[PDB]
């Protein structure tokens, strides 16, 4: 799972190398951590509200909850979000 | 000298071409119906056209668009004036064609006797050698003996291949090199004609490295006036399909795009055609050309003409299904002209790492890219869109006009960077 | 309230003025009817039930309900729905 | 100034949120239906166009800066007529 680690990852590896791999899979799974508020990354953005997400120096965007639907079938949820100006759909 | 006007026109397919002819419809004001299929009914087509109505309630939806006597009592109860075909679904149909013409609803295409004409290779092989250009050089007839094709090897030359006719595959195709080697090739070729297929009729060729085949296209009136259109290059294949277009000549000389250009309005004159058609070459390196075939249909790159020559294609067969000469169109060789450099790519929900084939899915995020002189041509793309797992997997067509080659490459390299299809 | 008068028209307003009134307004107000099931009509979709309704004669119009929002503005509660080929929101 | 050469005709159109009835008075307001029309010899400029919009009233009001080519000026007319039909904004 080694696609762009660098050597201090590689000494983390020699550390908890299983933790290692949990943390690899959940990092290419949903993305980085370590980028979003305390409040936000435990308990969650709340609906009919609005937030700011900063990626780099310059890579600024917001997201604000619409509602959320009900399991459709077989437990699937479609959440209702706002981009910058557009809209997505979320399964 | 005959006018007997359209009043409305019926597209019996589905997608980006519907809103092709749709649009040109709408733009001379004619009266449009759209038909659509049961699982099918989140296209666009189907509410862009005036009306929609369904077919192939029951039948498998590839076979729903292939039931002709449904769709024939829609044209005629909607009072259809004009039929289109489009392509790939019963176009290449000599019954369909016959039977529109049975209806009296007026065909939008050549007649059904050229069409029936076209039929097998063999009446294609029989015309060519009667009147037209060369064909690929080899054996007319089967060689199912050793002589035969050590006769040729020693004849024209020791490097032959080894096709297998009445089959696609590639399976048949060999390489001679010495005789040695041809009598052990030929054996071989033989027993797996032989037990892999049926009729061993083998063909002896001459050895081709690179094939490059070139497309010609044909435009006519019911007056026997005829003008060709101009070349388009397609030297790119993934294995054996259109992924990427070039209609200016890379490497043409023009002797021998003249040389296509007259030999391809003589056969066009000698066919007989009536309507849109093409003809495509193979050339080898040294500058020799070989006859391939013609489609009869509106071939998907003709839009690329339409850039290449400031005129659209789909209004001149309008036109000549009216039953208008080209002369009163003002079509006369002097005023068409290349005018500018042409690309041409197709977006396909397929996976090119594997094995090419396509995805399925659901879309969560797409925008649109349209440049100064990039046009672009929206099969299925809308928030929300589904695609069919049945039908075809085609979603957009890129345009680029550049004012050079290298020009429209860069401007659609970023319009590729642009674009955004996700999940 | 324009042109679209009739002589029967004329007649039905003649007989009644104040309901026929009352039934241009809310025509007007709300496009046309009796286009709708009686389902609809009174009792109108439910979540994540898709209907057709047909408006003239090829004409078919496939709806689905997809998720009904929450009061934000004052009392002005969002509605979600998917046509063919299409997404709307409605306040 | 030699080798570029007039080539073809071409009209351009500008789209705005005027009320084309009071004084030409701008509009305001959020889209709900946007749809894009192209042709062969259409060209469309978006300015801030896309589903779930929103503008603002200190700027302009500009959405879709078209142009339109043809072989002549009667043929730009028409094909400009044709798409102005084929776009749908709505609300």
């Amino acid at each position: 799972h080694g696609e762009e680690v660098t050597p201090e990852d590689v000494l983390s590896a020699a550390m908890y190398p299983d933790v290692f791999a949990h943390f690899k899979d959940f990092t290419a799974t949903f993305g980085p951590l370590d980028s979003l508020n305390t409040r936000l990354f435990l308990q969650g953005p709340k609906i009919a509200e609005e937030f700011e997400v900063e990626l780099e120096r310059g890579k600024t965007l917001h997201i604000k909850a619409l509602a959320v639907s009900d399991l459709n079938r077989a437990g699937q949820r479609q959440v209702f979000f706002e981009l910058n100006g557009q809209l997505r759909s979320i399964l | 000298l005959e006018y007997k006007p359209i009043k409305k026109v019926m597209v019996a397919n589905r997608g980006e071409i519907a809103i092709r002819v749709f649009r040109a419809c709408t733009e001379l004001g004619i009266r449009t119906v759209a038909i659509y299929s049961e699982q099918d009914t989140g296209q666009m087509h189907r509410q862009k056209a005036d009306e929609a109505y369904l077919i192939g309630r029951g039948l498998a939806p590839v076979q729903a668009y292939l039931h002709i006597p449904d769709i024939i009592k829609v044209a005629k109860e909607n009072n259809v004036d004009a039929v289109h075909p489009g392509y790939g679904f019963l176009s290449e149909r000599a019954d369909f064609a016959q039977a529109c013409q049975d209806a009296g609803v007026r065909f939008i295409g050549p007649s059904p006797e050229v069409v029936r004409k076209m039929g097998d290779k063999v009446e294609a092989r029989a015309i060519a050698i009667a009147a037209g250009v060369p064909v690929v050089p080899g054996t007319d007839a089967p060689i199912t003996s050793l002589h035969e094709a050590h006769e040729f090897s020693n004849t024209y030359g020791f490097p032959i291949i080894f096709k297998a006719a009445y089959g696609g595959g590639g399976r048949g195709m060999r390489v001679v090199h010495s005789y040695e080697e041809l009598e052990e090739n030929y054996t071989r070729a033989y027993s797996e004609a032989l037990a892999a297929f049926g009729n061993g009729a083998l063909f002896v060729e001459k050895f081709i490295e690179k094939p490059r085949h070139i497309e010609v296209q044909i435009l006519g009136d019911q007056y026997g006036n005829i003008l060709h259109l101009y070349e388009r290059d397609c030297s790119i294949q993934r294995r054996h399909q259109k992924v990427v277009e070039i209609a200016p000549a890379a490497h043409l000389d023009p002797q021998l795009r003249t040389r296509l250009t007259s030999d391809s309005v003589k056969l066009a004159k000698q066919v007989g055609y009536e309507n849109a058609g093409t003809v495509e070459f193979l050339v080898d390196r040294h500058g020799k050309h070989y006859f391939i075939e013609v489609n009869s249909r509106l071939q998907v790159e003709h839009t690329v003409t339409e850039e290449i020559t400031d005129v659209d294609l789909v209004h001149a067969q309008i036109h000549v299904a009216e039953g208008r000469s080209l002369p009163d169109l003002g079509l006369r060789q002097e005023n068409i002209r290349i005018n500018g450099c042409a690309i041409q790519c197709r977006v396909t929900t397929e996976d090119p790492a594997r094995s090419f084939q396509p995805d399925t899915g659901r879309i969560e995020v797409f925008r649109s890219g349209e440049g100064m002189g990039i046009r672009l041509d929206n099969a299925s793309a809308f928030q929300g869109a589904v695609i069919s797992p049945h039908y075809d997997s085609l979603l957009v067509k890129v345009i680029a006009h550049g004012k050079d080659h290298p020009t429209a490459a860069t401007k659609m390299s970023r319009a590729l960077a642009e674009f955004r299809v996700r999940g």
